[PDB]
């Protein structure tokens, strides 16, 4: 009940995959023409998206294994694992066991990430990561999760770290150490707020929204098409079609001020913007609206774990602590070191827009929880 | 290898704080790492430098060096790699405690001060020993939500989330850090909510529990800078200088 005349991918992970997985489209569609792919998101009811030639599917960690009875891929590619709000490992190993149940299969994984380290499969392994520069090692951050040499035990340390527990891993006692890339960024050229050049095996790509924590996303799309022997010259034509899927920077013109909205949904999420907007090249306002809910994450402590502290060696003059939970969220704010006068806590959202129209000052950042924004996305005065 | 985690910018601190962070590296989670950050606030505004040492795997703690010790909470895998390594600071540890050093523990912290505590699995874990409770196994349950507590003892009122599968069991010679007003607390008597040994400050309050409760946040330091710097010191008023974070 199902069409198998078809060399294919799976991508699955927990963070990045619809990206990952519509950029390898674009980008192999400049070398196979028709590249047979699934909408959105989706589990075992993919037979409706397949019904020479290649296709590339969003594959859910959970199902992967009730599938790989009827389909035999050729390649999975896991862009990473990380955990939400004892459950990373039991979900690799998911995804892994379905791995097993097809055995002719390459496995192509974030090589960054110590959680891929001698995977225990017979499958043969391909890696991709960043390959910069290594400095003497160096630990992350203390909240930074899964810092434990998967031989050793021990705590693991840096040669260089892109972001969270991602890079250069070398564990001092047991030698464990991040092994040998197959796709290499060998450079990463520019990255700004707005944008990041790299350099993947030989080819210059670039991406119009900033934020490192896409340029892996990128790094994956590129590595599958160069696994598939399409010519870097062709990646790059057909990756620039398709990297609208990354979306522009949604900024705001209001009145005389120019003002960017920006998504924060997690530490590691939060942190990745905070240090996106310690690149910007002036000095700005910044607000952080904080909502508390379903979607914004039912607990508010998660804030305390987010690298606010950097603010403190940024340029910015005013701060607007707003939200619903506008209180909690100025408390954070404070506890930086910023100067305390400067943080003004704000009852209403419109008492925001208005005080962010007044300012002084000619730029302004607002990060904000998914619905603090959607509120806050009401401007039906002018966009 | 301890290293130091935060420190104060320099200035003019009448006072020196030293925060043993224990296993700041792997117990991380659910927010409790923001108690270190308030704690280095709030000793500040009272005139200490404050510098955060993270004491973890395999290191020593030096027991006359530091004057705060906290110990969050983290992942069961963690914290039961972190249960093998501390039977090499177990008399440090007691020491430090015995000698009436501060100590805030939270979650899996509070726990692994004890005799033991048992995973939802059933696994029996170790823990220091310094201290007389333990903690239970509950199979597929847990005790979510809102608290409110009281301690008697410092007409003191401390608010919370907690959200926790172990049930704690105090012993014959510990009072909680507070009796329940509602919510579960510490086991399922719904009685007393986590522990006050002698400067040691127990619980299972997540939000994190010094942001959403300041005086204790002001007791904690104020209690480690008169034990260091004499009882007679005259500190800042707690409404002076804590005066936009209390409700
Ligand atoms: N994380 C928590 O709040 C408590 C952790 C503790 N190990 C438990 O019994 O669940």
């Amino acid at each position: 009940s199902l069409a198998k005349n078809y060399e294919i991918v799976v991508v699955t992970g927990t963070n990045g995959k619809t990206l990952t997985t519509a950029l390898t489209v674009g980008i192999l569609k400049e070398v196979y023409g028709q590249v047979l792919t699934n909408p959105s998101g989706a589990n075992m009811i993919t037979g409706i998206a397949t019904t020479k030639n290649i296709a590339v599917l969003e594959i859910d960690e959970a199902s992967l294994s009730r599938i790989c009875d009827y389909i035999q891929p050729s390649l999975f590619v896991i862009t990473n694992i990380f955990r939400d709000q004892g459950e990373i490992y039991t979900t690799y190993n998911m995804i892994l066991d379905a791995i097993r149940k097809v055995p002719t299969a390459t496995v192509l994984l974030n090589g960054d990430s110590p959680l891929f380290y001698k995977p225990t499969i017979p499958n043969p392994i391909e890696y991709f990561g960043f390959d910069l520069e290594k400095g003497p090692a160096q630990l992350a951050h203390y909240n930074t999760e899964g810092i434990l040499c998967p031989d050793c035990q021990g705590i693991l340390k840096y040669e260089h770290n892109t972001y969270a527990n991602l890079g250069a891993y070398i564990c001092e006692g047991c030698g464990c150490k991040r092994p040998d890339l197959d796709y290499r960024l060998t450079k990463l050229v520019e990255l700004t707020n707005n944008r990041s050049r790299f350099v993947i095996d030989g080819q210059e790509y670039g991406i119009q929204i900033g934020g490192l924590y896409n340029i892996y996303n990128a790094l994956a799309a590129v590595a599958i098409a160069r696994f598939l022997g399409a010519d870097s010259q062709l990646i790059k034509q057909g990756f620039d079609k398709s990297r609208a899927v990354f979306g522009r920077q949604e900024t705001f013109h209001i009145g005389d001020k120019e003002c960017t909205l920006v998504l924060i949904k997690n530490p590691v999420g939060a942190t990745q913007a905070i240090e996106m907007i310690k690149l910007a090249p002036y000095p700005f306002s910044l607000s952080v609206l904080l909502n508390a809910n379903y979607a914004d994450g039912i607990d508010t402590s998660w804030i305390w774990d987010a690298d606010f502290e950097q603010i403190t060696d940024m340029d910015i003059p005013e701060i607007n602590a707003g939200g619903v939970r506008h209180s909690e969220i100025a408390r954070r704010l404070r506890v930086t070191g910023y100067p305390a006068e400067k943080i003004t806590e704000t009852s209403n959202l419109e008492q925001v827009l208005k005080t962010i129209e007044n300012q002084d000052c000619k730029h302004a950042y607002i990060l904000a929880t998914y619905t603090a924004m959607l509120e806050f996305r009401e401007l039906l005065a002018s966009r | 290898m301890v290293y130091t985690s935060l420190s104060s910018k320099d200035g003019n601190y009448p006072y020196q704080l030293n925060i043993a962070h224990l296993y700041g590296n792997l117990m991380n989670t659910y927010g409790d790492n923001g108690n270190i950050l308030m704690l280095k606030y709030v000793a500040e505004k009272l005139g200490a430098h404050v510098t955060v040492d993270i004491v973890s795997l395999h290191d020593d703690f030096d027991e006359n060096h530091y004057d705060i010790a906290f110990f969050g909470g983290g992942q069961d895998f963690e914290q039961s790699i972190i249960a093998d390594d501390l039977p090499a600071k177990k008399e440090s540890i007691d020491n430090y405690i015995q000698n009436d050093g501060v100590v805030l523990a939270i979650c899996g912290g509070f726990q692994l001060l004890g005799q033991y505590y048992v995973e939802a699995s059933g696994k029996r874990i170790e823990g220091l020993g310094v201290m007389g409770h333990y903690t239970l196994n509950q199979t597929n349950n847990r005790f979510i939500g809102d608290i409110k507590i009281h301690n008697e003892d410092f007409d003191e009122t401390y608010y919370g989330f907690e959200n926790h599968q172990g049930r704690t069991f105090l012993s014959d010679d510990q009072k909680p850090l507070g009796q329940v007003v509602y919510g579960n607390g510490n086991n399922e008597e719904k009685v007393g909510e986590g522990v006050h040994y002698k400067n040691v400050f127990g619980s299972y309050f997540h939000g994190p529990i010094l942001s959403r409760n300041a005086n204790l946040a002001y007791r904690l330091v104020t209690t480690a800078l008169k034990k260091k710097y004499g009882q007679d010191i005259q500190l800042p008023a707690y409404e002076d200088i804590l005066s936009q974070e209390i409700a």
